RNA sequence: ACCAUAGUAGGCCUAAAAGCAGCCAUCAAUUGAGAAAGCGUUAAAGCUCAACAAAUUCACCAACAUAAUCCCAAAAACUAAUA
RNA sequence: GAUGUUGGAUCAGGACACCCAAAUGGUGCAGCCGCUAUUAAAGGUUCGUUUGUUCAACGAUUAAAGUCCUACGUGAUCUGAG
């Protein structure tokens, strides 16, 4: 005979095994499954401090930049990018980068819509305050694989050939 | 040891739907039982 | 992308003697008189040491079992060397071993008397916390190295915190109110149906068939 | 048509037929695939043989069973056959079997995108 | 094949460690660099050891850009101390003013690293203030 | 190779593949990380 | 996936000590990059992780070798069962 | 109202938790040796000196001179040194 407590796991008298198999847990079974039901109710996101900061800063961005150009963000060594930023310092021209996520839906509201196809790729926003186009193009002429897709100048959407014209 | 056990009273307090389920009349309890023996008295304690 | 506020600890105080103390192989007042071995003290649910005190984390015992010295050694060295003494501290939720265990030599015929004292052990019931770890760490660290010591104990054991514990308990009663089949072990064992009480033990009414011998089954409703 | 038996699940690979010649080290074990390769009749024959009651009459009724690997049967046995039994399992169609009527008639469940290459 | 940072004292450049062990590994001529680095650096008589960037080419020749002296040393001299506190922030080593940070910042404005940053004097000042806070050197602003 | 109870990737370069109805750990960088579940 | 500059090899020690032997500090440029979580080096040097930028999201709580004459009903997804 | 008990002799049946032969992974594997791990039981697995001895030592070799079970195989086949 085996003691009340043992380590070999202790085979149960058959009537008790039946007793066990009868009392097992049976989980609640749905009529229709939840995921195959229609979409869940709406969990709407709300503006953080960062979202308000970006909406306000990007709102100011179209105010201060007289020439807003869209230059495709391209991978250069820290050397090339810093030298680039220093030359842009030398003509006083500015460069700024934004998240696509918060930059996209702002321009999908009213004014600047025509920029939407240019922002699906990797973008870099060239900020030009009291600019001359010849000088902005001066640098993009030096490095060939750093293309300029243009964009907004004084509320008008303009492209590469247009900038070739405004420079001359 | 093995014993004569006990049944606690809660067992014998019927819910409202047990009347509807076994078709007993909630107002008046019934007079006589018809009791049939289904199972054996072997393998069971002497009492 | 998106930032979320990081959980901070301003109220967490690191006490002195942050490491685990050394437990003594033999009690200071050694028991002179060999005692009967109660299996009953390993058996079924636990009463003492069920709730947290100071710490956020613990190692929970999912079976009953006997903790002897070699185990304490393991939990101690391991948990001491694994933790950052600045941000973390530990505590024993289990006494140093008080129960004498007896052997007879090899080649002994049955009888002649009880044997002599080889051992000392602490009984541990399923549902008790062995070690309590407080600190300013997240549960991920402790869970990382606690799972080792848990894995190495005699009984099956888990690494838990307050949130985890309460979650699994609320689920544990949710199952019992969600249970779709009319027949639970409580109802039958208490109503002595089918004379089932002849196969069951007297302790079976209390355990409600969730504990069986030394083992514990969490899925049993 | 015994040679064309189908086996449900993976049984072709894991069902073994064991035999012993009685000589020490005479113990053979063959996989259903190999046994079916060597003797086209063997599998259905051992199937049937194990389902008759175990008495002596088994051997006798075992004699009244005729198994043919393909459909080729002597004129003798063809001429004396009374009745055709119904197929126990319903053999599923392949893809090419379906009438264009039936394929056109079946709904196209999801709408594929155009820019995806298939 | 490699780029070598070294913070080297004004009048002191010699054909031994760290100069030997680091540049000599790349196969670089030590004496040429001793005399040249000194040619530029000996001329700083204000006693200010400068972090200096030595690029070594695949043919084992080299070039060097001399930067402004480390902020740690500018704060060491500005607060007039010997070495930094053993325990920073637990123990205060030396004192500097609102002027000191302005000076040390306008001096180090031309670093190879700060040259490509447009950021005004306030930011370079904050930099000097952090490099001070790690040295156990307090700022006093009047 | 090693016959093991529990496979675990030893470095970033161990990829875990199921072949012949077993789980193998294959590593191109070091061969000594090869394991085979039993 | 993609990518990786800044004071600055922060002080202190130390043969050197450079995030990365240990103590202290946890600061401050950039829009974004820890006074650093991995390996690595005598120390460097060098590899990746965390940070933006680009996107898309589906998960995570994983498993356990064998015996001695010769395997041990044959088989089977389904014509309706409180049989 | 007997299942005659150690070691040998003879003849071996089986396991695989391979000692050889056969395919291979890993190495702190250059090659030669190796050391480990996986898969493989058709075939092999010596002769002597001392002990009743299995074990063990020792001589000489072999591709190796496996670990076991079979009433510590096998006495109506043999031997009794024990
Ligand atoms: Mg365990
Ligand atoms: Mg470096
Ligand atoms: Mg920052
Ligand atoms: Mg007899
Ligand atoms: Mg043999
Ligand atoms: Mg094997
Ligand atoms: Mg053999
Ligand atoms: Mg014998
Ligand atoms: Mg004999
Ligand atoms: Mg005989
Ligand atoms: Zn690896």
């Amino acid at each position: 005979g085996s003691k009340a407590v043992t380590r070999h796991r202790r085979v149960m008298h058959f009537e008790r095994q039946k007793l066990m198999a009868v009392t097992e847990y049976i989980p609640p079974k749905p009529t229709i499954n939840p995921r195959c039901l229609p979409p869940p109710p709406t969990p709407p996101q709300e503006e953080t401090g960062l979202v308000r900061l970006l909406r306000r800063e990007i709102a100011a961005v179209f105010r201060d930049n007289r020439m807003i150009a869209v230059c495709q963000h391209v991978a250069l060594s820290a050397e090339d990018k810093l030298l680039l930023r220093h030359q842009l310092r030398k003509h006083k021209i500015l460069m700024k980068i934004f998240p696509n996520q918060v930059l996209k839906p702002f321009l999908e509201e009213s004014k600047y819509q025509n920029l939407l196809p240019l922002f699906v790729g990797h973008n870099l926003l060239l900020v030009s305050e009291e600019p001359k186009v010849k000088e902005m193009v001066r640098i993009l002429k030096g490095i060939p694989f750093l293309p300029l897709l243009g964009g907004c100048i004084d509320d008008t959407i303009l492209s590469r050939q247009g900038f070739i014209n405004y420079s001359k | 040891k093995f014993t004569r056990s006990r049944i606690p009273d809660k067992v014998f307090q019927p819910s409202p739907e047990d009347h509807e389920k076994y078709g007993g009349d909630p107002q008046y309890p019934h007079k006589l039982h018809i009791v049939t023996r289904i199972k054996s008295t072997k393998r069971r304690p002497y009492w | 992308k998106t930032l979320l506020p990081v959980p901070t600890f301003e109220d967490v105080a690191i006490p002195e003697k942050p490491k685990l103390r050394f437990v003594e192989r033999v009690p200071l007042v050694p028991k002179v008189r060999r005692e009967r071995k109660n299996l009953s003290d390993i058996r079924g649910p636990s009463t003492e040491a069920t709730e947290f005190t100071e710490g956020r984390f613990a190692i929970l015992a999912l079976g009953g079992g006997y903790l002897h010295w070699g185990h304490f050694e393991m939990m101690r060295l391991t948990i001491n060397r694994s933790m950052d003494p600045k941000n973390m501290f530990a505590l024993w939720r289990v006494p140093a071993p008080f129960k004498p265990i007896t052997r007879k030599g090899m080649g002994q015929r049955m009888g002649g008397g009880k044997g002599a004292i080889d051992h000392y052990v602490t009984p541990v019931k399923a549902g008790r916390l062995i070690v309590e770890m407080g600190g300013r760490c997240e549960f991920k660290e402790v869970q990382g190295f606690l799972d080792l010591v848990a894995h190495k104990l005699p009984f099956p054991a888990k690494a838990v915190s307050r949130e985890t514990l309460e979650k699994m308990r609320k689920d544990q009663e949710e199952r019992e109110r969600n249970n779709q089949n009319p027949w639970t072990f409580e109802r039958i064992a208490t109503a002595n149906m089918l004379g089932i009480r002849k196969v069951l033990s007297p302790y079976d009414l209390t355990h409600k068939g969730r504990y069986w011998g030394k083992f514990y089954t969490p899925e049993r409703v | 048509n015994t040679r064309h038996i189908a086996f449900s699940g993976n049984k072709w690979e894991q069902k073994v037929y064991s035999s012993h010649t009685g000589y020490p080290g005479g113990f053979r074990q063959v996989t259903a695939a190999q046994l079916h390769q060597k003797d086209p009749v063997a599998i259905v024959k051992l199937a049937i043989y194990g389902m008759l009651p175990k008495n002596l009459h088994r051997r006798t009724m075992m004699q009244r069973l005729h198994l043919f690997p393909d459909e080729d049967i002597p004129e003798d046995i063809l001429k004396n056959l009374v009745e055709e039994l119904p197929q126990p399992r319903k053999v599923p169609r392949r893809l090419d079997e379906y009438t264009q009527e039936e394929i056109e008639a079946f709904p196209r469940v999801w709408s594929p995108p155009e820019d995806y290459r298939l | 094949s490699g780029m070598i940072r070294a913070i080297v004292r004004a009048g002191q450049a010699r054909p031994g460690p760290p100069l030997g062990p680091i540049l000599g590994q790349r196969g670089v001529s030590i004496n040429q660099f001793c005399k040249e680095f000194n040619e530029k650096t000996k001329d700083i008589k204000e006693g200010i050891p400068l972090p200096t960037k030595i690029f070594v080419k695949p043919d084992r020749t080299f070039e060097i850009k001399i930067g402004q002296p480390t902020v740690s040393y500018f704060l060491k001299a500005a607060a007039g101390i010997e070495k930094g506190a053993r325990h920073t922030g637990k123990e205060v080593a030396g004192l500097v003013t609102l002027k000191h940070v302005y000076e040390i910042a306008r001096v180090k404005a031309q670093d190879d690293a700060f040259a490509l940053q447009d950021v005004p004097l306030s930011s370079v000042v904050r930099s000097i203030i952090g490099s001070a806070r790690s040295l156990g050197i307090r700022v006093v602003k009047d | 190779f090693k016959t093991k109870g529990v496979l675990k990737k030893r470095c970033r370069d161990c990829y875990l593949v199921k072949r012949r109805g077993r789980w193998f750990i294959y590593c191109k960088t070091n061969p000594k990380h090869k394991q085979r579940q039993m």
